[PDB]
């Protein structure tokens, strides 16, 4: 017996069952002319990538050779019978069936009625033809039917019953989510939007610190050969109940769950450990692709991931079932926030950094998904952009993935509504406090910045590889009324100020300072110089401090490898200017991935007690890789691919990788060279037959056990085949 | 530009009462999302639906309307299990066994309307005879008061009034359920009200008697002319009809000093009118005498000092 | 019974909108919460409190007020940080050398007050020889504008004006921060109108000047007894407030009847109440002279025909 | 607290010593002096963490901090405050803090709603190692301790715990009647052996059920010192996913279809009350919230649902977090008769909203009768403000698949109902079908009877009994039929919990109108 459920749940879309091809009904006599009832010997979808069912859908980039249609918009198929059909006589029905427990009611199994008219939001077939022995039926899916790879059966009714065409795998369909169909939840209005949010396979991930923001391209490759497959397998191994499949929140919501692998349990292991031993570093990748078929073949977690790449990987699986779908980068990232709006620096007495407690970081960027829907769950208004972050953070449920969180609630303040919206718009909106700990153990608040964290907001814009700034869409222009507005509203609703900055101020001096670091180099001395400026008639005496820390992007530090000291003397109205020179063998020996260096001047003015703090980041430049290519740019055509790389460094690099990739022009590729010399080049070179026209991008990294986080692309024209 | 609309029963996007400052007054084109709350629905019969902004202001209009309420019917039944009706749709009853319903049939259907049902839900019992009712303003054609079926009654109405139907004689004919037309007497019926723009009326209906109040309203950024409550006398309209604008710049009622009075309360104190005070017995006028209404306010009135 | 609150700048707990017919009007003691919009407060300094049906109403009324701003003042400082301000809480500001305090100090603390500042921040010049400043609907005393530190000047407002501290005439002494206090013409301001239940007024102020206009409206299926429209005056609200009340309870204006005077004129008239029409000198009546006030209704008018 | 303790989360406190302890605030009074030692008066801040925190003192000097060592024996549990009017889980009143915190035993409701049956469970919260328990459960959790602090996570994340997917979980459930290597979920008789079985063990107890989870949640709520309550739902519509409607299918003839009738409808279900203020949501919504630690699929997946305010369901209001569609629906469901036909449609037949949530109970205060609860999570039936719940929920995303509207009353004017005798396991009993005409018109009807042996879950396991009835209505009349049920008909194949379902439907073969009724009873 089992008594908690009368039929197992129906939630994994690989899994089948045998429908009757006969269904009595009464007692059937013995040997009936079952002949004169209706028999079908063929079923046409009309499924070439050149036909209108596909193009119609914008179905025909998948690599896949089956039908893919989308929910709410119909789509041509042809019956031939055994003998013409004849209304006055003869009833028949398509079936669309999916996983191994389907139910009518439950959405899973759905009968197709033929109609006079396709009535609008209902699933039913017209027969728009009949000729000889054959039916051509314009079939309509609902807009809220659910996603995923349907059987199809052809039913004829009978006085004795049912007769069933037989099992046909050449007839399964995948109904996907619909961003062209007015009445999808998923609708997106704009043309230039849907084709870049859903049809375009090439991403911009944008990396460094807001000052030099760098760049790189990720595959996301969701028409490539097995990706919509795998999408599938993501949902069954989620243990997704099928019924639930249909909605784009729910899908969001566990799909995102899905990326992050706690235990053995979803697509990437997380790393940050610099060393990625036993995986690949989470640096290495190209794209989306050969993590999803790693995935996919292993059925096990893939090693090893970081924020952009599960931002990545979800972005493909979003775009693949059609939700449309981007990526945002934060600059200065309040992250692990557990919804409070503070982030604390803790000084020594003397204005010093008091390194032993500060434990908070800032990430200098951070990575998640927008997907784009209507929100029927929330009030009127809260549809639209819905960030997803697939990322771990402390959240109401534990460690967890936050969202979908509206955008638009996020910048009102609205963080009442679910899912996470308090801990979301903690990472945009929090403060900076700078506190002495005193000798005596009390914490004073000498200090705020509210203008450093979520400093600015950006995605790929649309049809092109530059920046698009989004940060007004997240958060109002800083200082005025409407940022206080959408803070007091969050303040309504559960995100929180644990220190009351109720007694801080105004300097006392009236000294204002600032610092410049330039931009360079790996492997350059370069120059930091700090000012300091008197806006009265008083004359100060300043000490100052400059500590400069390695970090990981993430702000957590690994080791101090400059400090320095500075007396300064200001005259009434008068500045002074401190130059600082930092050299290569400093911070040449130490570097962590993605190069990335975190600087504190801090000061107390001695004879008004005031302190004086501010802290900036650089990214080192690290020079790209170079791609090439020669023959004909021909699809079908054999082309030629040389990937070029120098080594930046005064040592030897040691089992370096290079990898190659760009979608619908070679698959992910990998090249071992065991090591590059100091100042020497290495050259790979591979035959590629791209099999998509137009324009495409070959995408390039390089890994080593030392030097990672180095990308090259290419702009390739391919030409369409004879 | 469009401001800020004053949903009544209803909603727009939660963060616009917070932010309506930022939001408002809002450009051409815009479109702007609006909800019932439960119990009320749109003009288009949708719980949520869009109105966009125009160089008039809001269009199509931000009201919600109150869904009608299933009728306590008195001797008889109702088809269906539904405690609330949408806006202009409609509902089927019908009558006990012997009783016939408002409309004078076994069964009736109802439309849902701004006010309440098109027709009121009731049966009335049903028999063979009816009865001349009483004839205020006219007098029958014979003394007898009861009529069998099929069965006529003829009257006539006295001097300058007319019967049910509009005529000064007028004949009608008993049926099982009452009289075809019910014999009555009048002055000549109150006009069918002259449909205004930018606002409107509660108590909507085709023809009116000496009475039947009604209440105008205007809508956002337009100002009421006339009294909001009319009721016409067997005479006509009191006060003559209203009228909307979005200047209206009329006066309160008269500010009257104490120990004074004035010469005569008006029904209306438009922009230019003017009243006059009288300092009441041993009390003498400090001021003008007159006052006037301007821009809507009242100048400030003048005071009553002891002889 | 108390009857559904208007919140203002703020709300109720959100299910009382919907279900409104099922909890109001409320028992006296029991208890409500209500809560302010962003950049509003309870006047308190909570964004949240509660209220309690009483005799007198819900008591405190849950009225949400405007936090202060931070003021635009030139030639000094402020210390606090913060763009808004709660009401009942306070901001220090202060002076450049060479100039002084709207208070004449060197740092002046400024609280906002139940509405408003206590005074408005600024930090002005040493007047060596203090300038008299501008006097709208008043004059000084003398043809001199300038003035040395310790001299005085008097000064008198226009009919119907009252100088800076509530006088009619006012005088000041000149110091090394300006007037010890600034000369102005004023007029008295009529007090707060508290929140009503089921209904509200749309021009929103702490205080009225005089010829300030205030219309009030109600929610569906609450009528307002008495006036649309309010003025204010010097001597204060001419009307009592009007109320959203249940049913009509209200008339408007019969007509005067030609050859005719009435016992009590009114600004309004309720369910119940009579006038009275008497016939002029050489004229004899037709019709009754009583009519009442019945369900918004009145009953038809007399006649005054010639003698 | 912990082994990462940091000041900034509220996991080291330094306790500054005061002249007066301020509202809300950390703090100690030097409240006397006598020779060597002072007596503080130390305040706790009433968001403080909740949990077992060591305790130090610590002297400052020109040198550096003086600090007693590691002292087991002052270790101090801090627990959250119903007695405390800055606490978010203050209870007003003390005979409710009496009941829903310091009572250690319960009374949980089950059977039918025609004949509810009550048992006792030790809930046992303050015997030898539950409160270590409720700490190793939070920890097995791997739950921040910066987060223990607050009522609404505390809640949200240790009803995860109570019901084991795979190993992590105090319960493994099962509803198999066999309980092979395990303890029948029937047999506990309350939590404590519960938790130190799996404090000992360190892996999920073999086998659990909805009031066994809930038992265990409410010991663990109770141990920690949020008030906290089970309440019984009589005929719960489990599994909803949101939806409004249960479908019962019907072959043409008026017979139940048994092969497409897979919604179940509950005889029972049990879940939690906790009592907290809600500072998540707006105002009105603080005060009971349901969780439930049964998992069904809700909007993250295969989960435990709330805490939602039941104030909010009561209202429809479920835009708000936490499950609230899934609560409200478990509660308002309708059941929906539809007849199967032989050509393949589908047509609705007849509609029942009374069935669903008929009832909900708990124990009442200072004693072990049953407190009707049901005007606390909705509205009276066939009133107005019913249907403004059910039209808030539905904007607010609960769902109606089946378009109702054209439904109409049964135009015939016949009406039926039955009864079944409560009745001792293993005796025979009367069931008796009644039919009324209330028209001038002559009937005849179809009638049958289909009698099934259930789960209390309303899942079936076997058709014990099955007859049918031709029947004569003459014009306004009525007509009634009896059925003896035995012993030898159900004793050798029933499961636990003993309960019985019957449907009995029936066509009117002139106006081809169904009317269909069904009842549970228990043994």
């Amino acid at each position: 017996f089992g008594g908690r459920r009368a039929v197992p749940p129906n939630n994994s879309n690989a899994a089948e069952d045998d429908l009757p091809t006969v269904e009595l009904q009464g007692v059937v006599p013995r040997g009936v002319n079952l002949q004169e009832f209706l028999n079908v010997t063929s079923v046409h979808l009309f499924k070439e990538r050149w036909d209108t069912n596909k193009v119609d859908h914008h179905t025909d980039k998948y690599e896949n050779n089956k039908l893919i249609v989308r929910r709410g918009q119909s789509f041509y198929v042809q019956i031939d019978f055994s003998r013409p059909y004849d209304p006055r006589r003869d009833l028949f029905r398509v079936e669309y069936v999916i996983g191994r427990y389907p139910q009518e009611n439950k959405g899973t199994y759905i009968p197709v009625p033929i109609v006079s008219e396709l009535q609008s939001g209902k699933w039913g077939a017209k027969i728009v033809m009949r000729e000889d022995r054959s039916v051509r039926l314009s079939i309509q899916s609902s807009p809220k039917c659910i996603v995923g790879k349907f059987r199809m059966y052809v039913a004829v009714w009978t006085p004795y019953g049912v007769l069933r065409t037989s099992r046909n795998p050449e007839t399964d369909t995948y109904i996907l989510f619909n961003p062209w169909c007015e009445d999808d939840a998923v609708y997106l209005d704009n043309e230039k939007e849907r084709e870049e949010y859903v049809l375009n396979d090439i991403g911009v991930i944008f990396y460094g610190e807001v000052n030099d923001i760098k760049t790189r391209s990720w595959s996301y490759g969701q028409f490539e050969d097995g990706i919509l497959d795998t999408c599938l397998y993501v949902m069954d191994r989620a243990q997704m109940d099928l019924s639930g499949r249909g909605n784009p929140i729910k899908v969001s919501r566990v799909g995102s769950a899905m990326v992050n692998a706690k235990d053995d349990e979803g697509v990437l292991v997380g790393s940050w450990d610099n060393i990625y031993a036993y995986g690949v570093p989470p640096s290495a990748w190209t794209g989306s692709v050969d993590i999803l078929l790693e995935y996919r073949s292993s059925e096990n977690p893939v090693r090893y991931g970081q924020c952009w790449v599960f931002a990545g990987v979800f972005n493909t699986f979003l775009r693949c079932l059609g939700i449309p779908a981007r990526i945002v980068t934060n600059y200065f990232s309040a992250h692990d926030n557990d919804a409070n709006l503070q982030m604390d620096i803790f000084l020594e007495e003397d204005g010093n950094v008091n390194s032993k407690l500060t434990k908070d970081s800032v990430w200098n960027y951070h990575c998640w998904n927008e997907a784009w829907m209507t929100r029927p769950d929330l009030p009127v208004g809260f549809g639209g952009w819905q960030a997803v972050d697939s990322t771990p953070q402390e959240n109401s449920d534990g460690m967890y993935r936050c969202g979908p969180a509206s955008v638009q609630a996020i910048k009102h303040g609205h963080v009442c509504f679910q899912f996470d919206a308090p801990f979301v718009f903690a990472e945009v909106n929090s403060d900076l406090i700078y506190i002495t700990a005193k000798k005596d153990g009390t914490h004073v608040v000498e200090n705020v910045d509210a203008t450093h964290i979520g400093k600015l907001i950006v995605t790929k814009q649309i049809g092109g590889d530059g920046m698009m700034d989004i940060t007004d869409t997240y958060k109002f222009q800083e200082g005025q009324e409407e940022e206080r507005l959408a803070l007091e509203t969050a303040l309504m609703y559960g995100a929180k100020k644990p220190l009351n900055t109720e007694g801080v101020m105004k300097s006392r001096s009236n000294v204002d300072m600032d610092f410049e670091v330039e931009n360079a180099v790996l492997g350059k001395d370069f120059k930091l110089s700090i000012t300091f400026r008197n806006n009265s008639h008083n004359r100060y005496t300043i000490t100052a401090y400059l500590s400069a820390n390695i970090t990981f992007y993430t702000g957590v530090p690994k080791a101090e490898f400059k400090k320095e000291t500075f007396d300064v003397t200001l005259e009434p109205l008068s500045f002074k200017k401190e130059a600082v020179l930092i050299q290569a063998g400093e911070y040449m020996g130490q570097l962590l991935e993605q190069a990335s260096l975190h600087f504190f001047v801090t000061a107390r003015i001695n004879e008004t007690r005031d302190v004086l703090a501010k802290q900036k980041s650089t990214v080192l430049t690290i020079p790209e890789i170079i791609i090439k290519v020669r023959g004909t740019q021909v699809v079908g055509s054999d082309m030629t691919v040389t990937v070029e790389f120098t080594n930046p460094l005064k040592e030897t690099l040691r089992n370096v990788w290079v990898h190659l990739d760009g979608p619908g022009v070679t698959r992910p590729m990998k090249k071992m060279f065991r090591e590059i010399r100091p100042n020497s080049t290495v050259q790979w070179e591979e035959v590629c037959r791209p099999w998509v026209s137009g324009h495409r991008k070959l995408i390039a990294s390089m890994s080593s056990d030392s030097l990672r986080h180095v990308y090259g692309e290419l702009d390739v024209q391919i030409q369409r085949r004879p | 530009p469009c401001g800020f609309p004053h949903v009544e029963n209803g909603r727009i996007a939660q963060y616009y009462y917070t932010f309506k400052s930022f939001y408002f007054p809002m450009s051409i084109d815009k479109k702007l999302s609006f909800f019932c709350l439960a119990g009320y629905t749109t003009e288009s019969g949708r719980q949520e639906e869009q109105t966009t902004c125009t160089t008039e202001g809001w269009s199509p209009e931000p009201r919600c309307f109150k869904k009608c309420t299933k009728p306590d019917l008195s001797n008889g039944y109702i088809s269906d299990v539904k405690l609330l009706y949408k806006i202009q749709e409609n509902m089927r009853y019908g009558c006990a066994s012997g009783y016939k319903t408002t409309g004078g049939k076994d069964e009736e259907v109802v439309q849902c309307l701004s006010d309440g049902w098109s027709s009121q839900p009731t049966c009335r019992k049903e028999h063979e005879t009816c009865l001349a009712p009483e004839l205020y303003n006219g007098n029958y054609s014979t003394t007898q008061k009861t009529f069998k079926v099929k069965d006529k009654v003829q009257y006539e109405c006295a001097t300058g009034y007319y019967t049910a139907g509009g005529k000064k004689t007028e004949e009608v004919e008993c049926l099982t359920y009452g009289w075809s037309l019910t014999p009555k007497c009048t002055k000549l019926k109150c006009s069918s009200l002259r449909l205004i723009e930018n606002g409107y009326f509660h108590p909507v209906k085709q023809t009116y008697e000496e009475g039947d109040v009604v209440q105008f309203f205007c809508h956002e950024n337009y100002y009421l002319s006339g009294s909001d409550l009319i009721q016409c006398y067997n005479f006509g309209w009191y006060p003559e009809s209203p009228v909307c604008e979005g200047r209206r710049n009329r006066c309160p009622p008269p500010p009257l000093p104490i120990n004074s009075k004035i010469q005569t309360h008006s029904t209306t104190y438009r922009h230019g009118e003017i009243v006059h005070i009288e300092c009441e017995l041993n009390f003498e006028i400090h001021g003008s005498a007159e006052i006037r209404c301007e821009d809507g306010k009242w100048t400030e009135p003048p005071k009553c000092i002891e002889g």
